[PDB]
């Protein structure tokens, strides 16, 4: 067992696969659906050190549903499980 | 463009071809055998004592006689392929079988039956070859 | 690891064959499957598998019986639309593999020339067999066509003018095959044909051009695929009749 | 000429064969004088007269899964919708909208696009299977600008819209209103038969009336048969005599006699 | 049921398709008309954390008609509906 420790504003999200079907019930082939833009934060990090040394906290709580531009942010696996290290920029909003 | 030859006319023609080749070849057979001189397109010629080598160079001007020359060449090469030696011996045996046989055909013999007998005879012959083989 | 069977859209269709046979699922890149997302649930299963330097054999495939049959009757309900005989041979070895029944005769011979003919005789034998199964079997040595004469004969009695003459033409023609067979054997065409047409108790009565004795063709094992006979005659008479209608010819003026 | 007999005669004579004059009469009758008869090379020794339903083309399903019938290996689709794309279709996104609009309408869908590849196809297959929507993807009717012209034909007859840059449409921006419908749609391994099109009288009576008007200025034996093959599909009443014979030589002539018999019939109807 | 929670001055707009015709009645082909630069905000977020901890509220109310440079800003769908997560920069004006 190991713990992830993001840095300057980096969160650690765990993607969420879209439903097998759509709103029409159309079961999509695993070639049609692309990588999710969603996931829950599993580890927020120190806020971002601005220009006057002020660490503005991440507007995201350790466990929220986040929406990010699926294309950016490094990806890694740990102890048999893969997550995505995104920055605040990449974080677009949160699902309530 | 074609010509249709039948009966003895056809067999004689073929036979001529068969003999044409066979007689150029047999000149080499055995220890006292002599060499054939094959003309080469550019350099000096080839002076051999090898059956297939000679046989392969033979090409007759008359279509039917040539067809026979070919059939005999096949006997020579297929033997070279399967053993690499004894090409002359195979040629001779072919000639022999063709004449003594073509004669009997002229005499009215059914060639199909002649074949069966030749086959059976060869089997018996081969069996005896093995029988005398020494490792 | 072993490369897929065929090429083009056939190794694709064959992979499916293989699937339905093992029961597994084809990771069809165009069906929407990802190799990464594969499961033991969608795997083929078999009792045994042999792999040689160049051959792969799948024994005891666990496939679903309906899958195989449905995979099979798909080739069948498709062959009845395939023309080019080559395509019918491709869509055949599949249906053969699928029916676990493929025989192979490897013809041997001392020389290429002999071999090429020996090989050919087998092929003819097969074509015969195939046709025999389709339309049946009839007595050989041209006997069956000789028996057709009486039929034409009866027909003639109902015909007049040149039309009756026409019938008569066929009547005579029907003897050719029997005649030539006997002839090439060293016998009198007309003679033999007469003795055959003579004994009209058992139509299976014919001449065994090989032994030189009249026998029951069927009982003697001298039979022919009724399909070939019917074909030969229909084709012969097709071109033949055409010729008789020639009254002019327009050819190339001799060189 | 005013009846089945009058025609059977004309044809029997021109072909110098009663049989030929019969089939020509039979067909001509059950297709009307404004109908269309065709001579084809049967495969059996016997000649057969056969009628066709609606607009059909020698192109079938891109994948078996589309089958509606097991034994027949076909795909019947009662009152289906007909999408008609001119360009290829492999990108799913563009499809999804209509695929739903229709999926929700619970009706069969016939997609006639230049082609259907990748996940675009995969989705159709998969969804077909999981009872999501009943689809069938048939490749382009013809080849070249010829199909682009036939797609407007398939359109016309069915009552849909050619999804191409011309008509000013874009795949995703489809509608349950921009396509065509039918009464049935049979699709074998290599042939499609769009039965009972919905398109309108005028749209076809001018799509077929324009193919004829250009035909009168085409002396190319190739371009001549291609425009008469299009003018064919674009009709329901279509007869087809498949001439049989034992040999090629015999066949070629037999076939020819039928053709003469027709030409005669045509002329017969015209001037008497 | 899900609700969107935009972040650092990010808003959530829902594009508005242009009328079928134009000011002249010319029905344009859906190949000629491009993605609208318009839409209503459906969720304004925390303002932008300035240099001295001050969060400037977004000059846009949760429900106005906004004009943005259509090219920028990530896009996403939720429960059968797609929107655009734009920043304040991408926001050009508002229609009254
Ligand atoms: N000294 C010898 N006495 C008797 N036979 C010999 C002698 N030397 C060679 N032979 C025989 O001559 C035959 C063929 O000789 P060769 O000219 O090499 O013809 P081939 O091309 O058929 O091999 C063989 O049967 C071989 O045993
Ligand atoms: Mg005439």
């Amino acid at each position: 067992k190991t713990v992830i420790k993001p840095l300057g504003d980096r969160v650690v999200v765990k993607r969420i696969e879209e439903e097998p079907k759509t709103k029409g019930g159309i079961v999509l082939p695993d070639t049609a659906k692309e990588k999710p833009q969603k996931g829950k934060v599993i580890a927020v990090g120190t806020g971002r050190v601005l220009e006057n040394g002020q660490r503005v906290p991440l507007e995201v709580k350790e466990g929220d549903i986040v929406v990010f531009a699926k294309y950016g942010g490094t990806e890694i696996e740990i102890d048999g499980e893969e997550y995505v290290i995104l920055s605040e920029r990449d974080l677009l909003a949160v699902l309530q | 463009a074609k010509i249709l030859v039948f009966d003895e006319a056809a067999r004689r023609a073929l036979e001529r071809g068969v003999n044409a080749v066979a007689n150029a070849v047999k000149v080499t057979l055995g220890p006292r055998g002599r060499n054939v001189v094959l003309e080469k397109k550019f350099g000096s010629p080839t002076i051999t004592k090898d059956g297939v080598t000679v046989a392969k160079e033979v090409e007759l001007e008359d279509h039917l006689e040539n067809i026979g020359a070919q059939l005999l060449k096949e006997v020579a090469s297929k033997t070279n392929d399967v053993a690499g030696d004894g090409t002359t011996t195979a040629t001779v045996l072919a000639q022999a079988i063709v004449r003594e046989g073509l004669k009997n055909v002229a005499a009215g013999a059914n060639p199909l039956a002649l074949k069966r007998g030749i086959e059976k005879a060869v089997e018996a012959a081969v069996e005896k070859i093995k029988a005398l083989a020494i490792p | 690891a072993v490369k897929a069977p065929g090429f083009g859209d056939r190794r694709k269709e064959m992979l499916k064959d293989i699937a339905a046979v093992t029961g597994g699922t084809v990771i069809s890149e165009e069906l929407g499957f990802k190799l990464e997302n594969a499961t033991l649930s969608m795997l083929g299963r078999a009792e045994r598998v042999r792999i040689t330097k160049d051959e792969t054999t799948i024994v005891g495939g666990k496939g679903k019986k309906e899958d195989i049959e449905a995979r099979i009757n798909g080739i069948k309900k498709e062959l009845e639309t395939t023309d080019s005989e080559y395509a019918r041979e491709k869509l055949q070895e599949r249906l053969a593999k699928l029916a676990g029944g493929v025989a192979v005769i490897r013809v041997g011979a001392a020389t290429e020339t002999e071999l090429k003919e020996k090989k050919h005789r087998f092929e003819d034998a097969l074509n015969a067999t195939r046709a025999a199964v389709e339309e049946g079997i009839v007595p050989g040595g041209g006997v069956t066509l000789l028996r057709a004469i009486s039929a034409v004969e009866e027909l003639i009695k109902k015909l007049e003018g040149d039309e009756a003459t026409g019938a008569k033409i066929v009547r005579r023609a029907l003897e050719e095959p029997a005649r030539q067979i006997a002839e090439n054997a060293g016998y009198e065409g007309s003679v033999i044909v007469q003795q055959i047409l003579a004994e009209t108790k058992n139509p299976r009565y014919g001449f065994n051009a090989a032994t030189g004795e009249f026998v029951d063709m069927v009982e003697a094992g001298i039979v022919d695929p009724a399909k070939v006979t019917r074909s030969a005659l229909q084709n012969a008479a097709s071109i033949g009749a055409l010729i008789l209608t020639t009254e002019a010819v327009v050819a190339e003026k001799p060189e | 000429v005013e009846d089945r007999k009058a025609i059977e005669e004309v044809a029997t004579i021109s072909a110098n064969d009663p049989e030929v004059g019969k089939l020509i009469a039979d067909a001509m009758e059950k297709v009307g004088k404004e109908g269309i008869i065709t001579v084809e090379e049967s495969k059996s020794l016997e000649t057969e007269l056969k009628f066709v339903e609606g607009y059909q083309f020698d192109k079938g399903y891109i994948s078996p899964y589309f089958v509606t019938n097991p034994e027949t290996m076909e795909a019947v689709l009662e009152d289906a919708f007909i999408l008609i794309v001119e360009k290829k279709v492999s990108n799913v996104r563009e499809l999804l909208p209509i695929l739903e609009q229709v999926a929700q309408t619970g009706k069969p869908l016939l997609i006639i696009a230049e082609d259907v590849e990748g996940e675009a196809l995969a989705t159709l297959v998969v969804n077909k299977l999981r009872g999501t929507l009943s689809v069938a993807a048939v490749k382009a009717p013809g080849f070249g600008d010829r199909r682009k012209e036939m797609l407007k034909d398939i359109a016309a007859v069915t009552g849909g819209t050619v999804i191409s840059e011309e008509l000013g449409f874009k795949l995703e921006n489809a509608t349950l209103s921009m396509l065509g419908r039918a009464e049935r749609v049979r699709i074998t391994k290599d042939e499609t038969t769009i039965v009972g099109g919905k398109g309108k009288k005028e749209d076809i009576e001018a799509r077929i009336n324009g193919i004829k008007k250009e035909l009168e200025t085409t002396d190319s034996e190739y371009a001549r048969e291609k425009l008469q093959e299009r003018l064919a599909k674009l009709a329901g009443g279509v007869a087809v005599i498949r001439v049989g014979a034992a040999t090629e030589t015999e066949l070629k002539e037999k076939k020819h006699r039928f053709e003469d018999a027709l030409n005669a019939t045509r002329a017969a109807v015209e001037e008497g």
